[PDB]
This record gives C-alpha cells, sequence and structure tokens, in this order.
C-alpha cells in the first residue's frame, strides 16, 4: 500500500485531497536542521494524528496539519493505494489510485 | 520487449567521482519513474532513491543523501546516477530498476570497485606433488595482481578431469591472489606434461608454467 | 526503518522435499514481497502481494500470513529451485529487503582427501614464502583447518578460499594457505595441516620436515 505513480493532469482543472488515509507522508522542508525525518498519519479506527512535527532553525483519515515556521511554495506528499483526489471552464470526476498486476496507477478522471 | 541496458564496469581511484548510464527501450520514458539499488559483496539490498523525468524531482533514504544525485533526460532516453566522494565501502554491483509498483524489469548490474591500487602483473609459481601408488595432486599458483579477472587453463583446454580453480582473495596489502589445483594418477608423473596457461587483459601477460616432480 | 528476519539463513534439502522460509517484521504491515536470484544475475520477481504467482512461475510456488509474520513454500522440490530468496516490504519509506535464505543441494556425507604443498624455490627469492593445504570434493561444508608450526597453534597468518557446489556431484573443495616471511620460515622444521570433518572418525595429519 503505496502508490508509485504522480496524479495525472486533464487540460484545463485542478486536482486536490482532503481525507489523507493511514500512510500518507509528508517531508518538512522550509531551514531544516533538527533530528528529524517525515511527518506520519496513523490511527486506529477511533482517531489518527500526526506523528513528528517540525521544526527549523537559521543559517479513518486524517486532516491537513497545522501550518509550522518556514513553508514553501509547495508541499509534496506520498499517497497510499486507495486514495482519491479530487478534479476557468465549465464542463458537461474523481481520481483513484489502484493495484491489479502489482502494478499501482490513477485511474484517468473521465472529465 | 521493455529492456533496460547499464553502462559498463569502471575502476575507480579514493576521493573520485563516476557517472553511470541506464538507458531504456519498450516503453514510453516519461510515464513512469526509475529507481536505484545496490548489492555489498555478502550484504543484502539497499534502496537508494527515485526521480521522476516529467518534473525532474528526486526522493532519497536517510543513508545516501549527500552520497548519490539521481539524473535523467527525456531527448534521449536515459537516466543517470553520479557517486561524490568514493570510498572502499562503496564497492559493490548497482542496478537501475523501473518504478510503476513492485520491481519487476531490472537491468543487467554495473560493477564499480575503488581502491588506491593500481594496474599490476601477476606472479606464477608451481606446486609440486610421488611416482609409485596412490593419487597424487598439483598445480600453480598465481599472486599479487590488480585487478580482476584472471584466467587458467591446463595444456591448451585439452583436460578438463579433476581440475579446481578457485576463487581470488583480496590480501591486507590490497591486491588479488588465487590457486589452481588438478589430481592425476602417480603412474603418469613419469611419462606426462602438465602445462598450467595464465591470462590477465589487463595488462596483456600470457605465461605458461610447466610443472613436474 | 522497518527492518526484517529471514530464517532459516541456510538451508539443505532434496528433491522432492517440502520448503518453508519465514521472514518477521519489525511493524505490522499489509503485504509481503519475494524475489529469487542466482550468481550473476538480477533479482527476479516470484510472489507478488503476499500470495500471487508471477507470469512464468511453476504452480508448486505460494505464500502466507499476515502482521508480522509471514512466510513462503514450496510443496515438492525441483532441481531448477535451488537459489537465494529475499522478502520485500513497500507499506512506508524507505524501502526496505530482507537479509537473504539459500537453498543448497542436500548430498550424502563424504570426507575429504588432504594435501600439502611446500613453497616454491622461485618463491624462496623474493623472500616471502607460501604454504598450501587442499581439501578435495567433500560434504557438508562444515570443515575446520588449523596449522601447526612444531606442535604449536597459530594466528593471524593465514587465509582460505571455497568453491562454489559443484553442479554436477554436490560435493565441495578448500584452499587454506600460510603466508609468512623467509627469514622465520627458516626457523622451524614440522610443519602439519591437521583437519576435521564429519565423515573423518578421526582427525586427520599432513606434514613435512622443512629441509628435504
Amino acid at each position: 500500500e503505496l502508490c508509485d505513480d504522480d496524479p495525472p493532469e486533464i487540460p484545463h482543472a485542478t486536482f486536490k485531497a482532503m481525507a489523507y488515509k493511514e500512510g500518507t507522508m509528508l517531508n518538512c522542508e522550509c531551514r531544516i536542521k533538527s533530528g528529524s525525518l517525515y511527518m506520519l498519519c496513523t490511527g486506529n479506527s477511533s482517531h489518527s494524528s500526526w506523528d513528528n512535527q517540525c521544526q527549523c532553525t537559521s543559517s479513518g483519515h486524517c486532516r491537513e496539519p497545522p501550518p509550522w515556521e518556514n513553508e514553501a511554495t509547495e508541499r509534496i506528499y506520498h499517497f497510499v493505494v486507495g486514495q482519491m483526489v479530487y478534479y476557468q471552464g465549465y464542463r458537461a470526476a474523481e481520481s483513484v489510485c489502484k493495484m491489479t498486476h502489482g502494478k499501482t496507477r490513477w485511474t484517468q478522471p473521465q472529465l | 520487449q521493455v529492456q533496460l541496458v547499464q553502462s559498463g564496469a569502471e575502476v575507480k581511484k579514493p576521493g573520485s567521482s563516476v557517472k553511470v548510464s541506464c538507458k531504456a527501450s519498450g516503453y514510453t520514458f516519461t510515464s513512469y519513474r526509475m529507481h536505484w539499488v545496490r548489492q555489498a559483496p555478502g550484504q543484502g539490498l539497499e534502496w537508494i532513491g527515485y526521480i521522476n523525468p516529467s518534473t525532474g524531482y528526486t526522493e532519497y533514504n536517510q543513508k545516501f543523501k549527500d552520497k548519490a544525485t539521481i539524473t535523467a533526460d527525456e531527448s534521449t532516453n536515459t537516466a543517470y546516477m553520479e557517486l561524490s566522494s568514493l570510498r572502499s565501502e562503496d564497492t559493490a554491483v548497482y542496478y537501475c530498476a523501473r518504478g510503476g509498483g513492485v520491481f519487476d524489469y531490472w537491468g543487467q548490474g554495473t560493477l564499480v570497485t575503488v581502491s588506491s591500487a593500481s594496474t599490476k602483473g601477476p606472479s606464477v609459481f608451481p606446486l609440486a606433488p610421488s611416482t609409485s601408488g596412490g593419487t597424487a595432486a598439483l598445480g600453480c599458483l598465481v599472486k599479487d595482481y590488480f585487478p580482476e579477472p584472471v584466467t587458467v587453463s591446463w595444456n591448451s583446454g585439452a583436460l578438463t578431469s579433476g581440475v579446481h580453480t578457485f576463487p581470488a582473495v583480496l590480501q591486507s596489502s590490497g591486491l588479488y591472489s588465487l590457486s589452481s589445483v588438478v589430481t592425476v594418477p602417480s603412474s603418469s608423473l613419469g611419462t606426462q606434461t602438465y602445462i598450467c596457461n595464465v591470462n590477465h587483459k589487463p595488462s596483456n601477460t600470457k605465461v605458461d608454467k610447466k610443472v613436474e616432480p | 526503518d522497518i527492518q526484517m528476519t529471514q530464517s532459516p539463513s541456510t538451508l539443505s534439502a532434496s528433491v522432492g522435499d517440502r520448503v518453508t522460509i519465514t521472514c518477521s517484521a519489525s511493524s505490522s504491515i499489509s503485504y509481503m514481497h519475494w524475489y529469487q536470484q542466482k550468481p550473476g544475475k538480477a533479482p527476479k520477481l516470484l510472489i507478488y502481494t503476499t500470495s500471487n504467482l508471477a507470469s512464468g512461475v511453476p504452480a508448486r510456488f505460494s505464500g502466507s500470513g499476515s502482521g508480522t509474520e509471514f512466510t513462503l513454500t514450496i510443496s515438492s522440490l525441483q532441481p531448477d529451485d535451488f537459489a537465494t530468496y529475499y522478502c520485500h516490504q513497500r507499506s512506508t519509506y524507505p524501502l526496505t529487503f530482507g537479509q537473504g535464505t539459500k537453498v543448497e543441494v542436500k548430498r550424502t556425507v563424504a570426507a575429504p582427501s588432504v594435501f600439502i604443498f611446500p613453497p616454491s624455490d622461485e618463491q624462496l627469492k623474493s623472500g616471502t614464502a607460501s604454504v598450501v593445504c587442499l581439501l578435495n570434493n567433500f560434504y557438508p561444508r562444515e570443515a575446520k583447518v588449523q596449522w601447526k608450526v612444531d606442535n604449536a597453534l597459530q594466528s593471524g597468518n593465514s587465509q582460505e578460499s571455497v568453491t562454489e557446489q559443484d553442479s554436477k556431484d554436490s560435493t565441495y573443495s578448500l584452499s587454506s594457505t600460510l603466508t609468512l616471511s623467509k627469514a622465520d620460515y627458516e626457523k622451524h622444521k614440522v610443519y602439519a595441516c591437521e583437519v576435521t570433518h564429519q565423515g573423518l572418525s578421526s582427525p586427520v595429519t599432513k606434514s613435512f620436515n622443512r629441509g628435504e
């Protein structure tokens, strides 16, 4: 349970996630120096938390964590199998990550 | 079908740097990540990291952070991996493996050997065997050479019966040594000639020693 | 880091036996993957997501498990099945592999022949001399070699070398080399190679006198 492929790109659209499945990872960037690694969503059926909070110096599902000290423009996530993301012009649509023959890929969200 | 071909073996001096290739075919290049893995002698398997040719983004593990840098280009369909400041502990076989799930398509492999020594020819000494009753043995000893490999033959590949050639062992001096042996009837030592044929390509050396009682 | 422990490390078995390897995870995991590797080749995927057979794999393979304890089986060993096996996890970073399990051919017990070699005279003008002791066509692999100099134990001067299991008679061969200098070699008379092995009722010895 860990997707290798990145989410696709539909000509004209935007994708985001709200519900993070247990497994999801984020690396803290800012600048970094502390003795830490990743932020890791962990939990049972009751609730779920984030394990390893981040600091910087000078020189079923879990919500998105509270902003820290020096975040960059973009924050990258490591998704898991099961994860779902949602996709200036009208349309007349959701991307899911699946695994069949030992192969993981995000299904093309038929817009 | 899908095939990934890697660059040849390399021998490097301590403190230097080397860059390894992996060319791809049988699929569309930018749709998949490429991973790298090394296998040290005796030791198991260890995962370095990956790259995505669409973005150029890399991820690593908390070991090879400041030791390796994955790189690629869509124009020529190849992925690269450079090693920074070489130590003897870095000696291993390096594989490129395609992403997209569980590992399935691997490359051939690339050897990187790191030591201070330089090209060196071998030195050949005989091992004398009793021409009455019982079974005897004899062989050649090949010592003080760098680097591998070296090939041994008997009487121009004429006899293969009861011939053993052992693996080379690294010495505290940092160069290589091995010995080849064969077992023969004692009633032959009178009227039979035995010659070992040692060869070393890196130095263009061809010497054949005759052994006798 | 999630690290894993395979067992056993080495398995000796016969064609037609049943086989079972085990991989122990430090934490609870969802799925386990397995590979096969032969000398000079890249790993080949064997069983994915804990039990599914890869294409080209024969019906006699399989696997099972959950939580922290996973395992793979072979119901009847064939000749092609002799190799090294690895477990693998991918539910968090970093990705980690198992240590390994080697499956060798179990044979009938065979005691070695032993042979002794004095250092060559051309070698003697170099100022350094080497002494060689040979162990011929034996099984099992467990063979202990110790050097004797006028009935005295020795240490930190010898290096042994082992061949790969002979693909035709399943035997092994070993080579223990004692390396010294010229001066200290011309100081002793009786040099002995004492060999111990299962198929030997009593430890056998080969010796020689320095001067003729």
